[PDB]
């Protein structure tokens, strides 16, 4: 794919968006939990803007019959839009859910 | 018949000019001259947005799937 | 039931028209005389009307 | 920019009971202001001919009761409309004038002795940044529609066909506006326009007593103050909003 | 610092942004009791 | 023969337009584009996609007029 | 040392000039009033430097200094995008507020100058602190300074103008300092690192939010308890108006980002409704009110009260378009009402003496430079586009009406009420006929100091319409941390 | 406090010192000064709100009863609705969306 | 009165009354249902 | 050339407003009036372009507003409705500046007044070609304060200023 | 402070502004004053408190197509 | 007529300058 | 007859009656300005305007002299056999 810039090496998480097993007296450790998780829900809302974008040119190229051409990136935008928001770490970082 | 154009701006009369009160110095050499000299630095100033960042990943996914193209 | 002033509207309505005499009748009359008589007014109602009526009748006799 | 070309010649009066004559005194406005009058009441054949009359036949078109309705009301506002045409028309060109005499002396019958170079002032036609305007908007008011009725109107053109303009095919009211509607509605506006243009000029001219009797009757005097005071929507909007809000205002302030 | 999920959701409840795993399938049986309407929202994609 | 819906979806052919008659829009569409609309160009093509309309419409004029009898001159609108 | 302890120094050394010039010539109180000026550029050119170098997606302070010591009390110091623009702001704003009355003070000049100084030191602090007692320390340290501006350089009705301000603003922060005791007596600290890992029980969240709340509605200022602003502002000189509004109102926007968002969140979720019905009010009541309003700067001040209560919903909404909409609307109204408090108080009460409407009209005839820049800030002050004050209240309305619909759709009469009273004053004094009849002579236009000041307030709110993201790319990651709430498919990763 | 008069009641033709305005440099002034002068809210004094109501509801009846006798004779659709193949569901974006019509009830 | 607006005037005027009639001699049988559009 | 139909009428109201003095009533006239003669002739061109070739034309220049979700552009695009609107706008446009010569010629403040006219035009440029709903209402807002600027045109009038109050508050 | 240019500061409108100014000392309790202080201060605030509560996290537009209802709760 | 001619001015350079 | 007005008022529009005996060598002067400033945006659109559609080979379309899009598509397109 696209080759993975120099500037997106600095700042990329070198954890899991997570904060089970972290423990929150290490601030090093806990911060970084912070940071992965913002980024992780940021990735998720610039990939719909890139599908809105890509809907966009496929409306101004069918123009009339984009009601059965544009169908595939509306289903993307759609999911997205739905999955997508900046909630921040606050919530996730105050509760633990077991999963179970 | 158009008269001409006329009236004091700063409300110096035709004979005398300006006198300098004693702010314009500062003002317009400090505070305007450190504006302009921070519009030119800012174009220099590297891009820390979280959208920049955000965009580079987001497409290295969304190419990883037919909605984007990659270049490879 | 008539009122103290000899107002009455019916009468007032009998007297809208052209007075037979009028002391202001002179001061008046070149309102409906010369460029404001009745055929003056309405001679251009109809500016191209004329030129326009002979000349769609040159266009309309083509058969011959 | 003709009713400005008249409110320029008459000393800036803007009252209707104020002009008369001036058909001779401005024949380029009066013709001008007749192009423009007929497509307003879209006498066949102008340029709001093809738009509004197509505009009632749609709504005929769309076999409901709200589009009936609409045709009902959307005639009777096309009457009115041809009235207060002719008013216009009427007293401020065709009807005898009703203001000063300094609109209407001309220097060819001498008013004066020693004053004879200037003070006649009769209501003349303005210059060529004026009237180059006029000329121009005159041969759209008559030919635009027609030169543009496929770009617009067609069948079935594909002008809006990049979803600038989308009709949904439950929507489609167009082809039975060209086959459904009756001819009688299809011509309707055109014979009221035609018969009322006649009798309004002959209530304004030949019979001007009539409309007398009406204002000077009761019911015609409120009748004539209900529609000159615009429905009194001014009246209650001042009373009951704009001042209500002013009286909040001080009560929130002083008490 | 850290609670169980149950604790925060008695006291505020699910709703208002605070939309924890499983509130979809939980709204649409809230709504069905409420308004005896099933969820079942449309495709947009023509094919598929 | 009647237009396929690939072809009229080819043709960019407005959607309610998209019916039986839509294979005398194309080319009528078609001689719009080549004449810029003047409504005095592409007449023939015109007659005979408003001709072609006014069939379809008056068999669609006829299919109610057994509705309509059939119950009874009743409101159907 | 670190480079925000340069921001506090300088202005203590302009103190230190001030007062030492005299021992070295009876000195003239235009070398007083260049040497204020100067220290307050420097600053300025300092904060510009910070901005250059300051990292717009990072979780941690920067510029921080390793104390290493720790005492009772301790300045700690650092930066984040939520602080950033709150600091460029004071220092745009002190050496306009200082150009602004340049001539208008005659008396006690080095004492004029001096608490000003002292101001900009104090308001840089309380951006600057990474405690919550030491926020305390300075939003409350700036009540003794500004008694005494009020006092000394203030209109008629000073005196009590100045013990309302102080009076009202000592009572509702003492609510806060209960709150803040409270927290640090179960956390142990108050450094903003360790308070915001720890979570409250929802009872001590409800009763911390109840005096955090009681602080900031007082110092927002809601509709009933408004009346300190009535009085203070008015009264206040020219320079302590512009600080007070644009600097002094933002204090209680930039706390909730502090004191509520990150550790009250389950009390600022359930308690929302009862912002929200407040923020309505304010933004009704305050708006009638401003339309019958006879003295033009008491119509400035009324009009912050109903802009504060915009951003206050904002700020509630629990969204991240209304937290950086309520950030742009706070920087918005310091710069718009910072220009319409130069007017009124600045040019019209210079040459009339007298604040009331009644004696002004058609001033566009005789200053038609003083018309076309008091138009530009009445219809920021009315929320025009092209303006920054637009783009604040789009993102403060959106987020409202996200979370509490209906309190957003009250919310959105703003956009009639303001701009009605905003025209209203406007027509009053520019237009609504000839100049006035109670003018004996003619009042000379914009001087190139009233002009200048008025471009360059003008500038930035015009500017920072066009192209908000100068402000928008900074705050995006920092406001991304203090939003409450997860959603089923995007949480709890594994 | 003087009379809550409006100032549009007041003669334009008498010698007031501001015309504009219509006062006098020493009169008193009602405390509501601000909305009782030239520039301020319009009075309309045609007729009487309680009459004004009237008139407005007489509009509202004729027009009203204009739209009931239309209701009771308007005509009945004229021609069957326009049929399509396949309802075009594709191209107006799937099943997922409204659709034309295609052999249903009438 | 100028010559100009007065050759303007009824040039105007007799722009339309021919383009009417014009219009009327080709669109009227079609108009008036004597006729159809093909 | 597309993005110049919106620059030139923004310029001609520059000139006349900020630089009146320098201009004066003869060359504030000139450059407004040339300015939108020339949008206007740009404009019947782009109608050709876009309308009766069917090509849409898309440009953007930089983003407006940019948030989660949000991201709002300095774009404009031309379709076929948009051609359509800026025939009537442009050509009454041009003309009303030419007839206005004429009409205002005794006024003394022309240079103000034909700055509020291409201040008009600009903004309804800008309504009808923008990419999205919060730059149309740019252009809403724009028409707005200057029909306030021309009701109000003459100040002095309090009728003016009564009416120009009830137009930008309705 | 600056010496200002002339007004002629006419002595109604002056003792006009001085009257709203010290008008607070006047304020007593009514039975009206109170009438319009409870309404404003207590009914007004309540009524729009009572309406944000019951329709708190009731609609929720997001993502809602056709088949979803708007009604969260 | 009158001679009084007006100078491009400092705002005219600054303006230019700027862009 | 001219109003009589105030002759120490300035502004920037001009005020009651101004024009300047050098107007039309600053008029000049504006007008190359306006000329320079429409000609960057002239260049900035031509490099920047978009399009999903190329016009026709011999249909009247006067963007395909400076748009580089276009340009691009006609240049290429003349490359065949
Ligand atoms: C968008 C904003 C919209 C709202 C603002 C509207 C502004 C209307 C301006 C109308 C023109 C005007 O007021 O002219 C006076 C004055 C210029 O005087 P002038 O009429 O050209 O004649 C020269 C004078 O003899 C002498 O004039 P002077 O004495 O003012 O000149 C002093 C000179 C140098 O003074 C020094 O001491 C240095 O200039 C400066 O003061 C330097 C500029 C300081 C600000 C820094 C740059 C900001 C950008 O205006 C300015 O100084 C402003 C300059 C920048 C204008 C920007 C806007 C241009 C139009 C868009
Ligand atoms: C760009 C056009 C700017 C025009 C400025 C005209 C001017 O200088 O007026 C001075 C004029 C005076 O110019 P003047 O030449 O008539 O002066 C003659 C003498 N007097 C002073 C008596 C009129 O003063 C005003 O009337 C100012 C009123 C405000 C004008 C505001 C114009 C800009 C509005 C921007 C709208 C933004 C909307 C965004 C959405
Ligand atoms: C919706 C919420 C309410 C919206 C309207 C709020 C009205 C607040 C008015 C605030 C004061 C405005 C200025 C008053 C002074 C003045 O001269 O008024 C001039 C104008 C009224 O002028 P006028 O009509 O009284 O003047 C008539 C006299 N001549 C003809 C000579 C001009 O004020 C307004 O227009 C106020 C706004 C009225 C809005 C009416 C429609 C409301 C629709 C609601 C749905
Ligand atoms: C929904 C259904 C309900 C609503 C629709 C009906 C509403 C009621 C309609 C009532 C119409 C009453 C018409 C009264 C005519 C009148 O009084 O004068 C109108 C007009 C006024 O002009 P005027 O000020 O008198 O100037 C002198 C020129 N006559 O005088 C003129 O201009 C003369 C031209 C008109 C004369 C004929 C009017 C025919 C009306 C039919
Ligand atoms: C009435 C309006 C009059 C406007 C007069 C001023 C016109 C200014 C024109 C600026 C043109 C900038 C061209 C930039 C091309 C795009 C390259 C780029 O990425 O620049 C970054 C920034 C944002 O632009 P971008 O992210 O690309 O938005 C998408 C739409 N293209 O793009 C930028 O660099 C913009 C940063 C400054 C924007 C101007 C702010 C002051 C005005
Ligand atoms: C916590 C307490 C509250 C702190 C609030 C901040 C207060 C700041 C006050 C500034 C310091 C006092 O300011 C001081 O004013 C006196 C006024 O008598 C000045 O003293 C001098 O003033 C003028 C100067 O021409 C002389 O006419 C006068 O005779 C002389 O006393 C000092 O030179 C100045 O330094
Ligand atoms: C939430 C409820 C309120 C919270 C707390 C707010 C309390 C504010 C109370 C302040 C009361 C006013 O405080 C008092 O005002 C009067 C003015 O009337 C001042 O009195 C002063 O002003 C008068 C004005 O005529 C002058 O004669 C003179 O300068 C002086 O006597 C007192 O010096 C001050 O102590
Ligand atoms: C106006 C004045 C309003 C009253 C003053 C504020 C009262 C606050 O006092 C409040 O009282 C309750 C009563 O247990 C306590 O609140 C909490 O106490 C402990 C936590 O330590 C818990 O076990 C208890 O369940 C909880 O209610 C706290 O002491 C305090 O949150
Ligand atoms: C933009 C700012 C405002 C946005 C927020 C306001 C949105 C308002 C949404 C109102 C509709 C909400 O969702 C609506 O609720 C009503 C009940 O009230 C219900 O309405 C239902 O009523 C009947 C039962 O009486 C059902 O058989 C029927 O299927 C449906 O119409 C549905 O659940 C839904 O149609």
């Amino acid at each position: 794919p696209t080759p993975e810039s120099e500037a997106f090496l600095a700042k990329k998480p070198q954890v899991p968006p997570t904060f089970d097993g972290v423990d929150y007296e290490d601030n090093k450790r806990l911060k970084q939990a912070q940071d992965a998780i913002i980024r992780e829900q940021w990735v998720q809302v610039m990939m719909g803007r890139l599908v809105r974008e890509e809907l966009s040119k496929c409306y101004y190229r069918e123009g009339v019959n984009h009601l059965e051409k544009c169908g595939k990136l509306r289903e993307r935008y759609l999911q997205l839009l739905a999955n997508a928001k900046v909630k921040g770490y606050l919530f996730e970082q105050q509760n633990y859910w077991s999963k179970e | 018949q158009y008269d001409p154009p006329t009236g004091w701006l700063w409300g110096v009369r035709p004979g005398e000019k300006y006198q300098n009160e004693g702010w314009e110095g500062p003002f317009f050499y400090g505070f305007w001259g450190s504006l302009i000299v921070f519009a030119i630095a800012y174009a220099y100033k590297p891009d820390t947005s979280i959208q920049t960042w955000a965009l580079e990943e987001a497409r290295r996914r969304l190419e990883a799937e037919g909605i984007l193209e990659d270049p490879n | 039931k008539p009122n103290i002033t000899g107002f009455d509207m019916r009468e007032f309505l009998r007297h809208t028209k052209t007075p037979t005499y009028d002391p202001w009748e002179r001061h008046e009359a070149w309102r409906y005389t010369g460029r404001f008589s009745r055929f003056n007014r309405f001679k251009g109602a109809l500016p191209g009307f004329g030129i326009a009526t002979v000349a769609f009748t040159a266009y309309c006799v083509f058969e011959h | 920019l003709g009713a400005g070309s008249v409110i320029h010649a008459v000393a800036d009066n803007q009252d209707f009971r104020k002009f008369g004559g001036l058909i001779s005194y401005l024949p380029l406005t009066y013709s001008v202001m007749l192009i423009a009058s007929l497509s307003l009441v879209a006498f066949p054949f102008m340029t709001g001919f093809y738009s509004k009359d197509f505009i009632l036949e749609s709504a005929y078109g769309q076999f409901s009761f709200s589009g009936v309705a609409v045709y009902i009301i959307a005639t009777i506002g096309a009457i009115f409309t041809t009235l207060y045409s002719v008013k216009v028309l009427y007293l401020t060109f065709l009807s005898n004038p009703n203001g000063p005499r300094t609109y209407y002396r001309l220097a060819i019958d001498n008013f004066f002795s020693a004053q004879a170079i200037k003070s006649y002032k009769p209501a003349h036609e303005g210059d060529f940044f004026l009237t180059l305007p006029l000329v121009i908007l005159a041969l759209f008011s008559i030919f635009f529609g027609f030169i543009t009725k496929d770009i617009f109107i067609g069948l079935g053109s594909n002008f809006f066909v990049d979803n600038s303009l989308f009709i949904h095919p439950i929507h489609e009211i167009m082809i039975d506006t060209e086959f459904a509607v009756p001819v009688l509605f299809k011509l309707l506006p055109f014979i009221f326009t035609i018969s009322f243009s006649v009798i309004a000029l002959t209530l304004s001219e030949l019979l001007s007593e009539l409309v007398i009797y009406f204002k000077f009757s009761r019911f015609g005097y409120n009748i004539f103050g209900f529609f000159n005071q615009r429905f009194l929507i001014e009246f209650f909007y001042n009373k009951y909003i704009t001042n209500l809000i002013l009286n909040l205002g001080g009560q929130i302030t002083k008490i | 610092r850290r609670r169980p999920i149950e604790e925060t959701l008695a006291e505020i409840g699910e709703g208002r942004g605070i939309k924890p795993p499983g509130y979809y399938e939980r709204r649409a049986q809230r709504l069905k009791e409420k308004y005896g309407v099933d969820i079942n929202p449309v495709c947009a994609d023509p094919d598929q | 023969r009647r237009a396929t819906r690939e072809e009229m979806r080819d043709a960019k052919v407005p959607l309610a337009y998209r019916d039986s008659c839509a294979h005398l829009l194309i080319p009528l569409n078609r001689c719009r584009y080549e004449t810029y609309y003047l409504p005095w160009k592409c007449e023939d093509e015109r007659h005979s996609y408003e001709k072609c309309q006014y069939l379809e419409f008056k068999k669609r004029v006829q299919k109610m007029e057994e509705l309509r009898e059939a119950k009874g001159g009743a409101r159907s609108n | 040392m670190s480079l925000l302890y340069v921001l506090l120094i300088i202005p203590i050394i302009g103190i230190f000039l001030i007062s030492t010039i005299d021992s070295f010539y009876f000195f003239n109180v235009s070398y007083y009033k260049k040497i204020a000026l100067i220290t307050t550029i420097l600053n300025l050119i300092v904060s510009l430097i910070i901005y250059i170098l300051f990292d717009f997606s990072n979780n941690q302070f920067q510029f921080i200094q390793e104390n290493l010591d720790l005492s009772f009390y301790d300045i700690y110091l650092g930066v984040d995008g939520v602080s950033i623009y709150f600091v460029l702001l004071t220092t745009i704003i002190m050496p306009i507020a200082l150009v602004s009355n340049w001539n208008s003070i005659t008396n006690n000049i080095k004492s004029y100058l001096i608490i000003m100084l002292l101001l900009e030191t104090l308001l840089l602090a309380v951006f600057l602190v990474l405690d919550v007692l030491l926020f305390y320390i300075f939003f409350e340290s700036i009540l003794p300074p500004l008694f005494i501006l009020i006092g000394l350089f203030g209109s008629s009705n000073k005196v009590r103008a100045s013990f309302y301000i102080f009076l009202y603003t000592l009572l509702g922060s003492l609510f806060l300092l209960l709150s803040i005791l409270t927290m640090s007596s179960i956390v142990g600290t108050t450094y903003f690192d360790v308070l915001l890992k720890s979570s409250f029980e929802y009872t001590t969240q409800l009763f911390l939010f109840f005096g955090i709340f009681i602080a900031f509605a007082v110092k927002t200022p809601v509709w009933g308890l408004n009346s300190w602003l009535l009085r203070a502002h008015v009264e206040s000189p020219l320079g302590g108006s512009i600080v007070l509004a644009a600097i002094v109102l933002k204090l209680s926007l930039y706390g909730v980002f502090r004191l509520i968002l990150p550790i009250l969140p389950q009390a600022s979720l359930n308690l929302t409704y009862i912002v929200y019905a407040i923020g309505a009010i304010t933004v009704l009541y305050a708006s009638f009110s401003t339309l019958r309003t006879v003295d033009v700067k008491e119509l400035i001040a009324y009009s912050s009260v109903a802009h504060a209560a915009i951003y206050l919903m904002g700020v509630f909404s629990n969204t991240i378009q209304g937290l950086e909409g309520a950030i742009l609307l706070g920087l918005a109204h310091g710069f718009v009402s910072s220009g319409l408090f130069i007017c009124a108080g600045g040019i019209l009460y210079d040459r009339t003496g007298t604040r009331l409407i009644y004696f002004f009209r058609g001033l566009t005839q005789i200053m038609p430079l003083f018309s076309l820049f008091f138009f530009i800030l009445c219809l920021g002050n009315a929320g025009t586009p092209l303006t920054l004050n637009f783009v604040g209240e789009f993102m403060s309305l959106y987020g409202t009406l996200e979370r509490l619909p209906i309190a957003g759709m009250l919310a959105s009469t703003s956009i009639i009420f303001s701009a009605a009273y905003s025209i209203y004053m406007y027509n009053r004094i520019a237009f609504g006929g000839s100049v006035s009849l109670y003018f004996i002579d003619c009042f000379r236009d914009l001087t190139k100091r009233e002009f200048f000041i008025l471009f360059t307030l003008v500038s930035f709110t015009v500017i920072l319409g066009i192209y908000p993201s100068f402000v928008l790319d900074g705050l995006h990651y920092n406001i991304s941390s203090v939003v409450y709430g997860i959603e089923p498919n995007a949480s709890y990763l594994t | 406090n003087p009379p809550r008069i409006k100032r549009q009641f007041r003669d334009p033709h008498a010698d007031w010192w501001d015309k504009q305005e219509r006062r006098n440099f020493g009169e008193p002034v009602h405390e509501d000064h601000d909305i009782l002068g030239m520039f301020s809210p319009y009075e309309y004094t045609w007729i009487t709100p309680g009459k004004g109501l009237f008139q407005i509801g007489l509009f509202i009846a004729s027009f009203l009863g204009l739209c009931y006798v239309v209701k009771l004779t308007y005509p009945d659709r004229v021609s069957y609705p326009r049929e399509f193949e396949g309802g075009l569901e594709r191209e107006l974006g799937g099943a997922g969306a409204v659709r034309a019509f295609l052999c249903l009830d009438d | 009165v100028s010559r100009v607006h007065r050759f303007l005037a009824t040039g105007l005027g007799a722009s339309m009354w021919f383009w009417i009639f014009y219009r009327a001699k080709k669109d009227g049988p079609v108009l008036l249902g004597w006729k159809h559009p093909w | 050339m597309y993005l110049s139909i919106i620059i030139l009428p923004l310029l001609g109201s520059v000139v006349s407003g900020f630089f009146g003095r320098k201009v004066g009533v003869s060359g504030a006239q000139l450059i407004t009036c040339s300015s939108v003669i020339i949008t206007t002739i740009l404009s019947i061109i782009a109608f050709f372009e876009v309308g009766f070739n069917n090509i849409p034309v898309t440009i953007n220049i930089f983003r407006w507003i940019d948030s989660e979700w949000f991201i709002i552009n300095w774009g404009f695009q031309y379709d076929s409705l948009t051609v359509s609107m800026l025939i009537p706008v442009l050509i009454i446009s041009s003309l009303v500046h030419i007839y206005s010569i004429s009409y205002m010629s005794s006024d003394p403040h022309n240079q103000r007044f034909f700055s509020y006219l291409s201040l008009f035009t600009f903004m309804m440029i800008i309504l009808v070609t923008a990419n999205n709903y919060l730059l149309m209402f740019v252009g809403w807002e724009g028409v707005g304060v200057c029909s306030y600027l021309l009701v109000s045109f003459w100040f002095t009038r309090i009728a003016a200023n009564q009416s120009s109050i009830s137009a930008f508050l309705t | 402070g600056l010496q200002h240019y002339k007004i002629a500061m006419d002595p109604a409108l002056v003792r006009l502004g001085s009257m709203i100014s010290n008008r607070y000392k006047y304020f007593r309790w009514t039975k009206r004053t109170a009438l319009v202080s409870f309404m404003y201060v207590v009914v007004v605030p309540s009524t729009i408190g009572y309406l944000a509560y019951k329709t708190d996290g009731l609609w929720d537009l997001r993502a809602k197509r056709r088949g979803d209802l708007i009604s969260e709760r | 007529g009158h001679n009084v001619e007006e100078p491009l001015g400092a705002a005219f350079y600054i303006a230019v300058g700027g862009i | 007859p001219k109003i009589p007005y105030p002759k120490h008022v300035w502004s920037p529009a001009g005020g009651w009656y101004a024009q300047p005996a050098n107007w039309k060598q600053n008029t000049a002067i504006f007008g190359l300005v306006i000329f320079g400033i429409t000609a960057m945006v002239w260049k900035y659109s031509a490099e920047h305007e978009v399009r999903h559609k190329m016009p026709e080979p011999d249909r009247f379309y006067p963007s395909r002299y400076w748009v580089k899009q276009i340009k691009d598509y006609e240049r290429a397109q003349k490359e065949k056999q």
